[PDB]
């Protein structure tokens, strides 16, 4: 058998029938595993939701870190004064990542030379075509496009690679026109 | 290991995504008369005709209403009442949180300083033509006094009779008190 | 002059233009409260 | 997260309903699925292409059954769809009897689902612990005075979403159901818009029902389900 | 010349609506060298559209050339099956004659105004 | 592909005074056309006349409008009303909104002057 | 011998015991920094690609947002559909927002999927009660409808369209409701005229007035500035101080 089934009457928790008719059902039944579906009374919604012991005993669930009341503090897990800023970039906010650089790979003159270098594109000074032009490969291929020279594909998040189950496992058999991905 | 112009490994295609073929009627490894007589003798209709009569001798599953009732539990939400402490005093002191977060704006409450120094209200109403039973308000309530009670049998012929002011829900409470305590008993820890 | 007439698109009366009046505000500073966040917006009722 | 934690003796009556739904889809199962009619009424009828389906915004079976594999609960896992196994159907054909299968596949693969939720429920709090977002518990809002403070502001003004904007998506039943939510600082939202799939089906059903006769109609407006309270926003 | 994109009949791939290719690699290198010849001929050499375009319509022609299987150039183009992977050789070849038209190139033709795109962050408006 | 309804025309935003002239002269032609039918679908309990009086009375109304953008838009509003009208989607009550005159004459006092108003605290 | 008569009573089973839970703290914005890095350099090589119509994108916890105007929209929905790393086929939705603090009141969004890359990216545009916005019916037919439901609800005119008419409001309607101006409530009422024998429009009243309840809105301000998630291949170099 697999993980899914088939599965015996004795373990279903539906009220079925005894004796002689049992017999006669599994005679009669195009496939006696199955139920009648009625519950069973003694169990199913016993004891009453409201007679359950539980709860008096039932106390506000809580996680450990949270809960300890002394290293604790809120400025830590505080995650909504965290929030992650709305980035914008119009295009002279690019230029300058263009023809300058980023933090990470600088190509900026050093002083106050530098600094009107950057006032220069905070205006209308230098164009985004024009460093675009003025852009050596080294720049294109390695901060515009790829090292490669290909240009990035729409990223994904959580990347899903598909598969394939075929047969015995599968939710439908070979005939029929569905079939069942992982 | 390898390098992808304009996909990925993701996109790329389930390696048994190209489904095999059509079968023909040549290669059917089930015979022309086997297929003619299923064809002709209606197999999967008797068949279906037969799990449905396996139905017609087994139990019902319908109750009588008005002698037996359903399934209602501790949470349910249904008609509203005021309850009042073992003193007999009122429980509402007009903080006005249900009059505030109610969605659908149906509580209308006016207070004023009561002649022993206290606060309480004067004004309570409920208008259940705007109510959606939510159970905001049994939730706001610092005190328990508003409630919703498992009440469902509260029809009118008249709409004017759905315009419950204090004096309507003072009494349904008093009425209630049983069943409220039995659902605040079994309600309040989670709660 | 030459500010466009919105109002005849608007599909709202004409009611609002002829007899109606508005006012342009900025909140008050509330003396219960010491904040100043409601402020910074000019309201039109 | 959530409004109050479960009740004690519900996961068992959960496994016992579980352990007796397959017998019931099985049943339904045998009336409709080899009949010959229901395949009458139901192949080769609102058949879609998948370039159609897609430049049409249709999303969920109507997708699956023209043979594209998404299903946005493992393409873009929200809950706890990452931490639990499924498989999702496709199906080719694009007609109403294969999305009668995906649906029928989906009725046993969430069953699946279920019964592995029930046997790992982990405790823990089922809303979060920061009661300026979440009302606290009642025994300490009758008992600690900032508690009493943050239910107070939860129940009269609110909570102070940040200043954003955001689409996010779910697969819903129907199809992919999202909401746009605009930010401006305040308790109340500036904008909301629900995009709902019924929407867009019932947008391509003038080119899904061109050259179909009467009761196809039934049936193709039968294999979205629209329900129109969303249709209508 | 003529070109055959999609088959809308034959045998049925897993999707509906699109049918086997019979030979797909010649349509393939032929579209493929067509869009380079656009690119080539009425593109600026030195526009990132173009440059772009053209190492991906190389890298792809590279393995449907170096390739005989259809099975591997699938699992190496990363972009569906084959019949797909034509069908995105189509699109990108009408999108270059567009874009010939067009001039996507070209600096900004409409500048927006100082109050558009402001939205509840200036710390000083509410 | 999704295909048009019967009396649809596409949006299309005139660049000149003298080409929307044309189309709203069309629009008024239209109109008073199909009048009659809008006399026959709608149960109706007044003339073809007083339609096209209601029809001009309309039309007067935008008359002095100078600003094109906003003079397109109200054909296009306008073409909304025929196609909503000459299909039969309204429904009489939709209709007779327009027709506010024909029904019976509301009470006695409409005021006019000053000091019915200010009797009836309307001032 | 075994039966649904002898079945296992599962209600008295041993349940789990846990003493303590633990659960880590973390920023949900952590799991996004890479993606949003990706997202960086795919929107700079957008509008390296398109500069004539790109004017700026954003980047917000894996969701970009390009800013174009109403001239841009079509050019740039067929490069975001045909374009092989970009196949953004499907159409999700279209929303437009009132905005009246701007000269241009209204901002046109599309939203974009690819079930190819796995990705979504919006499409923002601007517009007015008067100047229109070109549709893109041409390209995703599915645009019809949201489009007539964006005309519907703001007034926008959407130029191109076949069929432009009202979907949701009342057939003879006038007024656009989600606009900031038009009132919650409307302006109008219907009721039954035993006389005229037909529902009838009238003015409105209420018997219960609104009441708005944002007048208790707060005086502090809630939740002060955020955390710059921004990479540092994006960030505007500082020059050295000498
Ligand atoms: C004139 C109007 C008179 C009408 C009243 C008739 C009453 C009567 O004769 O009772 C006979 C009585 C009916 O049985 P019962 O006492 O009511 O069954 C109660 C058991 O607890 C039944 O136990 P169960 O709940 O598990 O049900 C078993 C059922 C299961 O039935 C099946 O699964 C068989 C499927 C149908 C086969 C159809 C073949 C025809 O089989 C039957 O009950 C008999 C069905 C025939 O005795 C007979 O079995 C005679 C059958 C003829
Ligand atoms: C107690 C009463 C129980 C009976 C209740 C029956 C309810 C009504 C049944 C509805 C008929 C089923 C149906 O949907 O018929 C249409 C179906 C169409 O199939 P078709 O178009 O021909 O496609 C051919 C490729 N397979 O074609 C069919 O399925 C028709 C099948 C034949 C219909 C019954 C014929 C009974 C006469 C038997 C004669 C036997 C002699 C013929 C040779 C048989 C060889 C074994
Ligand atoms: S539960 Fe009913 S009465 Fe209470 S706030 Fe909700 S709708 Fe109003
Ligand atoms: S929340 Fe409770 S105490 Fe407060 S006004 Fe309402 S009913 Fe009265």
């Amino acid at each position: 058998m697999l993980p899914g089934g088939p599965v015996p009457v004795f373990k279903k928790y539906t009220v079925g029938s005894k004796g002689i008719w049992e017999k006669l059902r599994v005679l009669l039944a195009i496939a006696p595993n199955r139920s009648t579906g009625n519950p069973i009374v003694p169990l199913y919604r016993v004891p009453t939701p409201g007679s359950r012991p539980e709860a008096n005993v039932y106390q506000d669930p809580s996680s450990y870190p949270t809960n300890d009341i002394a290293e604790n503090p809120y400025w830590k897990r505080d995650h909504r004064r965290a929030y992650p800023q709305t980035a914008f970039f119009d295009q002279k906010t690019v230029t300058g990542l263009l023809e300058l650089g980023s933090e990470a790979t600088p190509r900026i003159a050093d002083g106050e030379a530098g600094t009107k270098a950057l006032a220069n594109i905070a205006n209308g000074g230098v164009s985004f075509t024009q460093a675009l032009g003025k852009s050596s490969k080294d720049v294109i291929y390695g901060e515009v496009l790829t090292v490669n020279g290909l240009p990035p594909v729409a990223p994904t998040l959580a990347p899903k690679q598909w598969k394939i189950i075929e047969g015995e496992a599968a939710i439908y058999p070979k005939g029929y026109p569905c079939r069942t991905f992982h | 290991i390898n390098i992808y112009a304009g996909g990925s490994a993701a996109a790329a295609p389930p390696a048994g995504f190209r489904i095999h073929r059509p079968a023909t009627w040549e290669e059917s490894e089930e015979g022309a008369l086997s297929k003619a007589t299923k064809y002709f003798l209606l197999a999967e209709m008797f068949r279906g005709l037969y799990v449905v009569l396996e139905q017609f001798f087994r139990a019902p599953y319908t109750i009588y209403y008005p002698f037996e009732k359903g399934p209602v539990s501790p949470r349910f939400r249904g008609e509203h009442a005021l309850r009042r402490y073992p003193s007999g005093e009122e429980r509402c002191i007009a903080c006005k949180l249900c009059e505030a977060i109610c969605p659908a704006l149906a509580i209308t409450i006016d207070a004023e300083e009561r002649i022993d120094g206290s606060r309480r209200t004067t004004k309570y109403d409920i208008d259940m033509t705007k109510c959606i039973y939510c159970g905001y308000c049994q939730e706001s309530c610092p005190v328990d006094a508003i409630v919703e009670t498992p009440n469902v049998e509260y029809a009118t012929e008249t709409r004017e009779e759905l315009l419950y002011n204090k004096e309507k829900l003072l009494a349904n409470g008093d009425k209630w008190e049983l069943e409220l305590q039995y659902a605040l008993d079994a309600d309040a820890p989670y709660r | 002059d030459n500010v466009p007439a919105h109002e005849i698109v608007s599909g709202a009366p004409a009611e609002l233009s002829r007899n109606r009046v508005v006012r342009i505000y900025q909140q008050a500073k509330p003396a219960t409260q010491s904040g100043e966040y409601g402020t910074f917006a000019w309201r039109l009722d | 997260g959530v409004s109050q934690d479960l009740p004690a003796g519900l996961l068992d009556d959960i496994y016992m309903w579980a352990t007796q739904f397959g017998d019931r889809l099985d049943e339904i199962e045998e009336l409709l699925t080899d009949n010959r009619i229901w395949k009458l009424r139901t192949v080769n009828i609102g058949t879609v292409t998948a370039q159609d389906a897609l430049n049409l915004g249709l999303s969920g079976p109507m997708l699956r059954g023209s043979g594209i594999p998404f299903d946005i609960r493992k393409n873009a896992p929200y809950d706890a769809y990452d931490k639990v196994d499924f498989d999702v159907p496709v199906g080719m054909n694009g007609d109403c009897y294969d999305r009668y299968l995906i649906r029928m596949a989906e009725f046993r693969q969430s069953l699946r689902i279920i019964e592995q939720c029930c046997n790992d429920m982990p405790a823990g709090a089922v809303k979060v612990e920061d009661f300026k977002i979440n009302s606290p518990p009642r025994n300490l809002m009758k008992e600690d005075m900032e508690a009493l403070i943050h239910h107070f502001l939860l129940y009269t003004k609110g909570y102070s979403v940040p200043p954003g904007e955001t689409y996010t998506a779910i697969e819903a039943p129907k199809g992919e159901m999202g909401v746009y939510v605009v930010s401006d600082g305040s308790e109340r939202p500036y904008k909301c818009k629900i995009r709902a799939p019924g929407f867009a089906h019932l947008g391509a059903f003038d080119h899904i029902a061109r050259g179909h006769f009467l009761p196809d109609a039934v049936a193709i407006i039968g294999t979205m389900d629209l329900v129109f309270g969303e249709v209508d926003r | 010349q003529s070109v055959l994109v999609q088959m809308r009949e034959g045998t049925p791939i897993g999707l509906t609506g699109i049918y086997q290719h019979p030979n797909p690699r010649p349509a393939l290198i032929a579209l493929y060298e067509a869009t380079l010849k656009e690119l080539q001929d009425k593109h600026p050499k030195d526009s990132v559209y173009r440059q772009s375009i053209e190492n991906l319509t190389a890298h792809r022609k590279q393995i449907v050339e170096d390739n005989e299987v259809s099975e591997v150039i699938e699992n190496k183009i990363g972009a569906g099956l084959i019949e797909e992977v034509v069908i995105q050789a189509h699109e990108e070849l009408e999108l270059a004659k567009k874009m010939s038209e067009w001039k996507p190139w070209e600096e900004l033709e409409e500048k927006p105004l100082e109050d558009q795109w402001v939205y509840f962050n200036k710390k000083g408006v509410e | 592909a999704i295909i048009a309804t019967a009396f649809a025309e596409t949006v299309k935003f005139s660049g000149s005074k003298q080409e929307l002239q044309k189309r709203t002269l069309a629009l008024y032609r239209q109109f008073l056309r199909g009048a009659p039918t809008f006399a026959d679908l709608y149960e109706v309990q007044f003339s073809i006349p007083t339609i096209r009086t209601k029809i001009r009375q309309e039309f007067e109304r935008h008359r002095f409008v100078d600003d094109l953008s906003i003079q397109n838009v109200l054909y296009a509003k306008g073409h909304m009303e025929y196609q909503e009208c000459i299909n039969f989607w309204k429904q009489q009550a939709q209709f007779l909104k327009y027709f506010p005159e024909e029904d019976d004459i509301q009470g006695r006092h409409q005021p006019s002057n000053f000091v019915d108003k200010f009797l009836k605290n309307r001032a | 011998a075994p039966s649904w008569e002898n079945i296992k009573d599962i209600r008295l089973d041993p349940k789990v015991h846990v003493d303590e839970v633990y659960e880590p703290i973390v920023n949900p914005a952590d799991r996004y920094l890479q993606h949003v890095s990706d997202l960086h350099q795919y929107a700079k090589y957008i509008m390296a690609a398109l500069p004539k119509y790109i004017q700026g994108f954003s980047v917000w916890k894996d969701e970009l947002t390009l800013h174009v105007a109403p001239s841009a929209v079509i050019p740039v929905t067929t490069f975001l559909r045909d374009n092989t790393s970009t196949q953004y086929k499907s159409i999700i939705d279209i929303t437009a927002v009132d905005y009246p603090s701007r000269e241009n009141r209204f901002e046109v969004v599309y939203n974009f999927l690819s079930v190819r890359h796995n990705s979504r990216i919006r499409l923002k545009t601007y517009a007015t009660e008067v100047t229109p916005v070109p549709s893109i019916t041409c390209l995703y037919e599915g645009a019809n409808w949201f489009e007539r439901e964006a005309y519907d609800m703001y007034g926008v005119f959407f130029e191109g369209h076949p069929d432009l008419r009202r979907i949701m409001t009342d057939y003879g309607f006038e007024g656009h409701p989600l606009r900031k101006d038009f009132p919650l409530t409307g302006y109008t009422e219907v009721r039954w005229d035993e006389e005229k024998r037909r529902v009838v429009y009238e003015p409105l009243e209420l018997t219960q007035a609104f009441r708005n309840f944002s007048a208790g809105s707060t005086a502090w301000e809630p939740v002060g500035p955020g955390r710059d998630d921004r990479p540092d291949s994006f960030k505007l170099p500082t020059p050295k101080p000498e």
